[PDB]
């Protein structure tokens, strides 16, 4: 809604304090983080699947960190 | 000193063109908005539109859409409503204002009043009124002069050549027919009547008609 | 399309009182971008406050503008004898820009009666054909009035004129004229020509009549 | 207008080679000009200012569920016909209630339903759009002569001691030529039409404030909106609701104000202030320097024959010079002052050099107090101002030992690459050879890439580094840089470069 | 004609037609009419040269009428470039744009 | 949703003639389903064509129902004071169902100038307070008339209740009673009395008057 699909970013020439600046650290981590630690329920069932499939190793488990934020906010 | 002036008042007939100047002085003419603002005789400002001054790009309101056509010189800073197709409602005060922009309007046109109707100009017809046994109130006879029937707007009406200021009440010349008449009143005391001469004294400088009636008994 | 509504019409006020205009957004929040304009009779408009907030430069800080986004009122803490005016308020926030209906600043003061002055068509005039009966009611504070034709008992309300002063620049009273015009033939058919005047200090029309008969 | 305490204040280091230069000048930052012959000017933006705006939309962030009325009807009736459909201020919604025959129908199941409730809004946004002749760009150029902590702060002074300027520049009035006075005249040609892109965004104002914002994202924003004129809206539905329908009964609910989201919605965002006029602070325009006309006075004056003394104290603006104020004993003005920047006593020989070019007394005026700044070297140094007996020295170090200021300018390198993409090698002023294709090599490399997956914020390409450097890890080598392109720079700098 | 000896002004802001070229027409307070109008396509003030080409071909003021509106179109080059109208005092000029 | 008009609103008529009563479909193609009714005053309306092109079994075939879809007509070829009757058509092919504003059928006949007569308050009423001056006008035709109550020269609409009959079924006029009701302190306080009357018939009004000084 009005709350997403934020402006942000402008970009625009811009050297300066963008509007709400400070909003954009936190946003993409947290409110997903908030959610899977809300969920440890869900954090550890989502993360062995990442060692189940690929059978590469360090590839098995990138699929995890990006899934274990995507189940957040979809 | 910013100050917006415009065209003056301009009498006209239904169907005609009339085109209100806005000369800007004191400021930058591009950088703000200039505006039109119409104050109908009676009513308060309706805001008829803005032209934009840096493209000369004219924005009306929904009513003054199309009628009216905001442009603008730009080398001597002039603004411009011309309206066209000139009504009896196109009779009105006329402002032009210039943007503050998102804070509005700062200044104003002196303002310019256009009058568009038929008639052309006539005499008044003067009466001096006489008060009767009921119209004299104390001390005071009250007396008056009908000015009637001229277009157009004003007569002057002063009474023994203005010698009577207080006692007097010009009241309001409005249309009749597309011709005005007022009815003037002097209050002077029946020691000074008809004792003391009181006419009033009329000019229509647009009939370019002095009218003087002195009031006497009836 | 926003609409602002500027509460009163007019003030009665002694000078150096009080006298808050308000106003109103109707529509969004309008927030700052609502201004005052003096307006005095036969001038250009003056702005006075901007934003809602701010006065201009030229008006002193008597002027306050207040209220945000949608309600707002124009106070003068000192309204003066200069101050009086008509005042309007303009929300900015949107083309279409707008005014809402002014407040108007009246001095306030004794109430007065009018004068009442009747005076018959002239001789002037009844030659010419035309009969008008002037009622000139005069001095008569404060503009609530109102004028009634009597004519030959029964009540005319046809060729009544109406001219009236303004609050009246010495005693701020008003000062009104009523101008029956009758053609002198019915001036003629009906004799008893009155104009009864109404206003708030007379429980009563102040009455001025003239049968033709009498003299 | 000038660059004194300026908070980004950064040095234009004289060639020669041309008395025109073109610049990149800023709202932020003081770009500060030493030249030979030249004094010390000073160059920057006062600010961006677009006069006059025209309004490309209204939207209506907080709505109002007026008169809401439900037109029912039985089952098999069909279409519910409520006549506010004639109405655009009522929002009609057609529906049903199914239906029993304890409510007002002889048949079981089914029914119908029309909707109306009157939509209002609370609340209402607008954004607006700028043309680019309403553009204005106001520099503030100064020169530093003879000066004191006020006048020189002071824009008044140096007004009429002619060493500061403010203009505008407009794609009407693309160049400035301005009046130096002793030092004669110098002027600006700038590219008004190109200091920004007018319609790359909208100016939106939520509450009294406005916002840039994208018109492409402006249109994005979906919520009810306006002609921008007045009237007659689009979704004006979506900040109301319905529900279930209980025998007739169903209600609309205007959603809680959006405003905050509005907010929310804008991040990049600028403040933008309307006054007579938005007053853009962010800077980016390009404008020419002449210096032909720009004189020296104080090439007549010899050496000042009185003592110099610290009205200020040697201290560092934060750009790596230091400066003074120098009261001045001698009444010998107007007088060139001798100073230099030494290290040691042990050698009258300068070492750095006159950030403030003509150290003047300006008037006959004694103890007459002189702002000046100098360039000290790195290490420690002394300031020798004056010769013989009358110099006060006073010891001064900059740590920033000759090393780091070679690393720093590199790294800013790419801190001067992106961000300002092909306008990165504008830097590379009075071009040529490798600035000439350098910014013709990033003008579709620019153009391309980084922007044509764009629309990436932070982690999204953020985390793009190490899942593109993995595939570095495991790949051909030839392919491996060539798979190496995309992940490092204009992907990780950025990406690094916010770090934070 | 000579060159039209006075100053020009921009009857209207240059505008490109979206056809690639720009079109200005030119309040010119020479009364100097009638008179060949300069003003060329130029890239840079510091250069005088033609860059873009004359849309209308000899610009001409047709009157001795000061201020007189004169509508004429040139082409702007690629990229970045003025039009300087005029020489001198006497050159207006507009920095306007072609992407092309 | 579709609009119906059928003229003419009335018709006078000979009885026999031909008086075709047009009849118009506002909406779509109503095409079949417009129905013709005759109301008679004071009855559930008779239908009298179906389709619009048929007759119903119990009107006669002098009744012709015709016209297609955006237009119909209710023609008799002999009217008849028996057709003398409100006629309605109605467009069915949409619910709503709706009517035309309806003809009537008048037989025609010689104008007659309206009897007309001003009767006093009587006493039995003005002993009552209330005073009442009626002014029957009897058996004019056609039923255009206006009626207008003066007093003492001056006009007065006030306590004006008018009555009228309709074609008079003998001598197929209109009767009408003009009524002047007055305060018995007005009607006292005024004095002419008069129910003037322009009829078709007459070029003038039909003046009949008295004044309370008058016997």
């Amino acid at each position: 809604s009005v709350s997403v699909q934020t402006h942000g970013e402008s970009s625009l020439v811009n050297k300066t304090e963008t509007w709400l600046d400070s909003t954009k650290a936190t946003r993409y981590l947290m409110k997903t983080e908030n959610w899977i630690i809300r969920n440890p329920g869900y954090a550890f069932l989502a993360a062995v699947l990442g060692w189940m499939l690929g059978s590469n190793n360090g590839q098995r488990v990138v699929f995890t960190i990006l899934l274990l934020l995507v189940a957040p906010a979809y | 000193q910013v100050q917006l002036m415009e065209s003056g008042p301009e009498l006209k007939k239904p169907g005609e063109t009339v085109k209100i100047s806005c000369k800007a002085s004191g400021y930058t003419f591009t950088d703000y908005s200039m505006h039109w603002v119409k104050q109908a005789p009676g009513k308060g400002l309706k805001w008829m539109g803005w032209i934009n001054t840096g493209t000369g790009e004219p924005t009306f309101a929904a009513d003054f859409k199309g009628r009216f056509a905001f442009s603008l010189e730009t080398s001597a800073s002039t603004a411009y409503l011309q309206i066209n197709n000139l009504k009896n409602e196109d009779t009105a005060s006329y402002f032009c204002a210039r943007g503050v922009g998102l804070y509005g309007v700062d200044y104003w046109g002196q303002g310019t009043s256009v009058t568009v109707s038929s008639p052309k100009t006539t005499p008044p017809s003067v009466y001096p009124l006489a008060p009767v046994c009921g119209d004299t109130t104390g001390s005071m006879v009250t007396l008056g002069c009908l000015v009637k029937g001229y277009f157009p707007e004003p007569v002057t009406v002063t009474w023994n050549s203005g010698s009577l200021s207080s006692g007097v009440h010009t009241f309001p010349a409005v249309l009749q027919s597309d011709l005005y008449t007022l009815s003037s009143s002097v209050t002077v005391p029946s020691s000074t009547w008809p004792s003391e001469t009181v006419t009033c004294n009329v000019a229509h400088p647009a009939s370019s008609t002095k009218v003087d009636k002195k009031i006497v008994p009836r | 399309d926003i609409v602002l509504t500027q509460s009163p019409a007019s003030l009665a006020v002694s000078l150096g009182q009080r006298a808050t205009i308000s106003c109103r957004a109707s529509q969004s929040v309008s927030t700052s971008y609502m201004h005052w304009y003096q307006q005095k009779p036969g001038q250009p408009p003056r702005l006075l406050i901007y934003l809602v907030s701010n006065l201009e430069s030229g008006v002193p800080s008597r002027f306050s503008g207040s209220g945000s986004g949608t309600d707002f009122t124009l106070n003068i803490h000192p309204v003066e004898a200069e101050d009086e005016a008509t005042y309007y308020c303009q929300h900015i926030r949107e083309l279409t820009r707008s005014e809402a209906g002014p407040s108007w600043l009246e001095i306030k003061r004794a109430d007065a009666a009018p004068t009442v002055s009747i005076f018959p068509p002239s001789s002037e005039q009844l030659t010419s054909g035309g009969a008008s009966v002037v009622c000139f009611l005069n001095n008569f504070y404060p503009k609530d009035i109102n004028v009634k034709w009597k004519i030959d008992g029964s009540e005319r309300q046809n060729g009544v004129l109406n001219s009236w002063t303004d609050q009246d620049s010495k005693d701020s009273t008003y000062s009104m004229s009523s101008t029956l015009t009758l053609t002198k033939d019915e001036y003629e058919r009906h004799n008893s020509y009155t104009c009864e005047a109404t206003h708030k200090t007379s429980t009563s029309p102040i009455v001025k009549s003239f049968n033709r008969n009498e003299c | 207008f000038n660059c004194l305490g300026m908070g980004n204040r950064d040095f234009i280091e004289g060639a020669s080679g041309a008395t025109w230069v073109d610049l990149v000048l800023e709202g932020d930052s003081c770009l500060t000009i030493m030249a030979n012959d030249k004094p010390t000017l000073d160059v920057r933006m006062i600010n961006i200012e677009a006069s006059q705006l025209a309004e490309v939309r209204s939207y209506c962030y907080h709505a109002s569920v007026t008169d809401i009325s439900t037109v029912a009807r039985c089952p098999m009736t069909g279409e519910a016909h409520n006549e506010k459909r004639a109405d655009s201020s009522y929002v009609c919604k057609q529906g049903f209630t199914d239906r029993g025959w304890g409510n007002g129908c002889g048949l079981f199941g089914k029914g119908s339903i029309d909707t109306c409730a009157k939509f209002s809004c609370t609340s209402k946004a607008i954004g607006r759009t700028i043309q680019p002749e309403n553009i204005k760009y106001e520099v503030g150029i100064f020169v530093h002569g003879t000066t004191t902590s006020e006048n020189h702060g002071n824009y008044s002074a140096q007004v009429g001691a002619s060493q500061a300027a403010k203009f505008t520049v407009t794609p009407n009035a693309p160049s400035i030529t301005l009046k130096l006075g002793d030092y004669g005249e110098v002027t600006l040609d700038c590219e008004p039409r190109s200091g920004l892109n007018t319609e790359a965004f909208y100016v939106m104002t939520v509450g009294s404030k406005s916002f840039l914002v994208h018109r492409e994202w402006f249109h994005d924003l979906a919520l009810p909106w306006t002609p921008p004129s007045s009237t007659a809206w689009r979704n004006r539905e979506l900040l109301m609701e319905f529900e279930e329908a209980h025998a007739t009964k169903q209600s609309v609910v205007a959603l809680g104000s959006q405003e905050g989201g509005l907010h929310q919605a804008l991040a990049g965002a600028i403040v933008v202030e309307y006054s007579s006029s938005v007053k853009l602070t962010s800077g980016h325009l390009k404008c020419r320097l002449k210096m032909d006309k720009l004189a020296l006075k104080g090439t007549t004056y010899g050496m000042c024959t009185g003592k110099f003394s610290f009205a200020k104290n040697p201290a560092d603006t934060g750009h790596g010079t230091v400066v003074i104020e120098l009261s001045y004993s001698g009444s010998d003005g107007p007088c060139k002052i001798p100073i230099v920047s030494v290290a040691s006593l042990n050698d009258m020989t300068p070492v750095g050099r006159l950030v403030t070019v003509n150290p003047f007394v300006a008037t006959s005026s004694a103890n007459s107090k002189v702002l000046v700044e100098m360039e000290p070297p790195f290490g420690d140094s002394y300031i020798v101002v004056g010769r013989g007996d009358k110099q006060i020295n006073h010891h001064w170090h900059k740590a920033g030992s000759t090393l780091g200021k070679a690393f720093l300018t590199t790294l800013k390198g790419a801190q001067r690459l992106a961000a300002l993409g092909d306008t990165a090698w504008d830097f590379g002023s009075i071009g040529g050879v490798f600035n000439s294709i350098g910014k013709a090599v990033h003008q579709v490399f620019g153009g391309a890439f980084r922007t044509l997956f764009g629309g990436m914020s932070w982690i999204t390409q953020g985390l793009m580094g190490a899942l593109l450097l993995w595939m570095g890890v495991n790949a051909r080598d030839r392919s491996i840089a060539l798979a190496f392109l995309a992940t490092g720079g204009v992907l990780l700098f950025l990406a690094t470069n916010v770090h934070a």
